[PDB]
Parts: structure tokens; C-alpha cells; sequence
């Protein structure tokens, strides 16, 4: 039958998770944001739609820092992005506390990866309505 | 409940016309053994605050990590992290003061005596003390452990009350601090010749001086001392 798209963790007959693919629509709907990897670093940029002259210029910042070396920018549901960076910051602090060294970018990537993936395992949570571009400089 | 193992001795400090000076020796004592000689006990936080810590070094290193986190966490979603919404000495102190009292109240203290020296955004000199009991106080001169007994008396001859602060220069204040460190090296058995000194001025900013040594020591009079009373040779 149908109804495979009403619950988060449910597989459709073609082995897809429709609730995840619906979250992608929320991202595609959102503002455009990019990342460029240069010869010794990374650059992040984002579009900020000016709804009206009432928006205070240069104030409603969107790009967020994790630790002191990682930049994060996202497109889609801004609150969902903030919730992911809040987790990322807790995750980076946890790593530094035990291992002393600031979290490597690949290490940090999988940390966000496993958390977002976890929100596709249960019907009691909604998937993240953001695609996040992030990175920085580490040991190598 | 715990007992301190590796320990740092006196932290001395005073406020002058334009800013504050703080100093502490570079020793990590293991009881009577002078074990570690490359120990920094003045922790700079931003460019307007220096935290001088005495007591258990393991607990000091913990507080050092807490401060680096406070800087990291303050920068988060804060475009004015290096301007209006930068960390203030008073913010850094009240946080440490809160932690110290909570830890004493859980009967698991951080075995330390801490002096937060710095200059506020409005140019006001900040100097306040906190220890393992969570007891706090401000004075024109502050000193921990042995410094309280020997340094304070000397530093209070330069600034006895508040009205004496604008009359005290950086030269006079630093000279008094450098002298007090020598006096502590004479009479404190858990002290070291090598010390660090930090000046936070509301004009020249933060000056951190490393690898200072106690100089101009009077020992020559020792040759004339023989026996413990009746001995003549």
C-alpha cells in the first residue's frame, strides 16, 4: 500500500526513507551557502535575504564557529542548524577535554555525521532540515 | 575531601595609578622537595586579566583549562568577542568565585588561593582574592599563603589606603613587588629565585615578563656569624 512517508525510521519498498528526502526539500527551499577549500585553508560564504529595511545591517550573523578553528554554515531551517552546532560544540569540547589536542576536522565531521544519522533511526524524532558546510585547519 | 600534593607558594599583587601588578615564583614543590622549576602560575585571560594561582598544581591545571574554555565559549555567537563583549576581570573572577564555593559546599574543594588581577573596560583597576573555602575580598594589596604575612606589610607601606593608589607610579609599584619577591626568597623555604611578573596597565596594556631572577641579595654579613652563642671561631 502507502503511508511509508508518514513515519521517520520507516523503509519504503524501494529501500528509501521519505521523511529524510522531505527534509532535503526544506534545505532546497532555504538560502544558498558555499565553502571553498584553498591551498592552506577554507572560505565560507552565505546569502542573507534582506526581508525589509528594518533588518539591522551586519547584525543577524548566520556563520557559526565551533571551538576556535572550525567554521560552520548551513541552508534550510536555521534553528535546526543552531541545534547541530550546539551539539558540535559539546562534541569538540568533549574531545579536547580527554585528548588535549583540538578536534581534527575529519574526527569532528563523523561526530556531526553520527548525530544526524541517529535522527533517522527512530520515529520519535524528526530528521535535520539543514545541509551543513563546515571545515578548518588541523595537524595535517 | 583531598590533600594537596604538588604545590605553588605565594602569589603577590598590588594596584597603582593606571593598572595592577601581579607576580609568582616558577616552583612546583612536592612537600619539602623542590621538584619542578619550569611552572608558570600566572595565567593570562585575554589582554586585560592575569589569574595568579597558589596551592595544588593539579587543581591549578584544571582551573587553567576552565579559563581557556571560558574564552572559547565567550567567542561562540559573539561578533563583539574582541570588543564590547570581551571577557572582563570581574566576569572571570565571579565565575572562579562561584566554582570555588560550590566545590567547598560539595566537600570536594579546589586546593588553591587565587588572585584575579586586571583592568575593567572603563579603566578601573580590578584586584580580588578567592580560596578553597570560597572566601573573597578586595584590598589595594593582596597576597596568598606566605605573601600575606611578609609581602602585604611591605606593599601596604606604598599603598596603605585607597587615596594612595593615584599617587603610586609603575616604577615605584614594580620595585616594591620585585623587593617583596626577594624577601620571600630569604624566609620562605617553599620559594624559588626564578619568578614571573605581569603588569596590566590601562594604557600600555598587558606586559608579561618571564625568567626574572631575585638579584642584589645581602649574604656578605654571614661570614661574621659563628656558633650559636659562646663560640668565638
Amino acid at each position: 500500500g502507502t503511508g511509508y512517508d508518514l513515519s521517520n525510521s520507516v523503509f519504503s519498498p524501494d529501500g528509501r526513507n521519505f521523511q529524510v528526502e522531505y527534509a532535503v526539500k526544506a534545505v532546497e527551499n532555504g538560502t544558498t551557502s558555499i565553502g571553498i577549500k584553498c591551498n592552506d585553508g577554507v572560505v565560507f560564504a552565505v546569502e542573507k535575504l534582506i526581508t525589509s529595511k528594518l533588518l539591522v545591517p551586519q547584525k543577524n550573523v548566520k556563520i557559526q564557529v565551533v571551538d576556535r578553528h572550525i567554521g560552520c554554515v548551513y541552508s534550510g531551517l536555521i534553528p535546526d542548524g543552531r541545534h547541530l552546532v550546539n551539539r558540535g560544540r559539546e562534541e569538540a569540547a568533549s574531545f579536547k577535554k580527554l585528548y588535549k589536542t583540538p578536534i581534527p576536522i575529519p574526527a569532528f565531521a563523523d561526530r556531526l555525521g553520527q548525530y544526524v544519522q541517529a535522527h533517522t533511526l527512530y520515529n520519535s524524532v524528526r530528521p535535520f532540515g539543514v545541509s551543513t558546510i563546515f571545515g578548518g585547519v588541523d595537524k595535517n | 575531601t583531598q590533600q594537596p600534593i604538588v604545590t605553588g607558594t605565594s602569589v603577590i599583587s598590588m594596584k597603582y595609578d593606571n593598572g595592577v601588578i601581579i607576580a609568582a615564583d616558577n616552583l612546583g614543590s612536592y612537600g619539602s622537595l623542590l621538584r619542578f622549576n619550569g611552572v608558570e602560575r600566572l595565567i593570562p585571560v585575554g589582554d586585560n586579566t592575569v589569574v595568579g594561582i597558589s596551592g595544588d598544581i593539579s587543581d591549578m591545571q584544571h582551573i587553567e583549562r576552565l579559563l581557556k574554555d571560558l574564552v572559547t565559549e565567550n567567542a561562540y555567537d559573539n561578533p563583539l568577542a574582541d570588543a564590547e563583549e570581551a571577557l572582563e576581570p570581574s566576569y572571570i573572577f565571579e565565575y572562579l568565585a562561584t566554582v570555588m564555593y560550590q566545590r567547598r559546599s560539595k566537600m570536594n574543594p579546589l586546593w588553591n588561593a587565587i588572585i584575579v588581577a586586571g583592568v575593567q573596560s572603563n579603566g578601573d583597576q580590578f584586584l580580588r582574592y578567592v580560596n578553597l573555602l570560597g572566601v573573597t575580598y578586595s584590598s589595594p594589596t593582596l597576597a596568598t599563603g606566605f605573601g600575606a604575612h611578609m609581602a602585604n606589610p611591605l606593599l601596604r607601606k606604598v599603598v596603605d589606603r585607597e587615596s594612595d593608589i593615584p599617587k603610586t607610579t609603575v616604577q615605584v609599584a614594580e620595585e616594591a613587588i620585585v623587593n617583596a619577591m626577594r624577601v620571600l626568597y630569604y624566609r620562605d623555604a617553599r620559594s624559588s629565585r626564578n619568578f614571573s611578573l605581569a603588569i596590566i596597565d590601562k594604557n600600555t596594556g598587558l606586559t608579561f615578563k618571564k625568567n626574572l631572577q631575585v638579584e642584589n641579595m645581602k649574604w656578605d654579613f654571614a661570614k661574621d656569624i659563628k656558633g650559636y652563642g659562646t663560640q668565638k671561631i
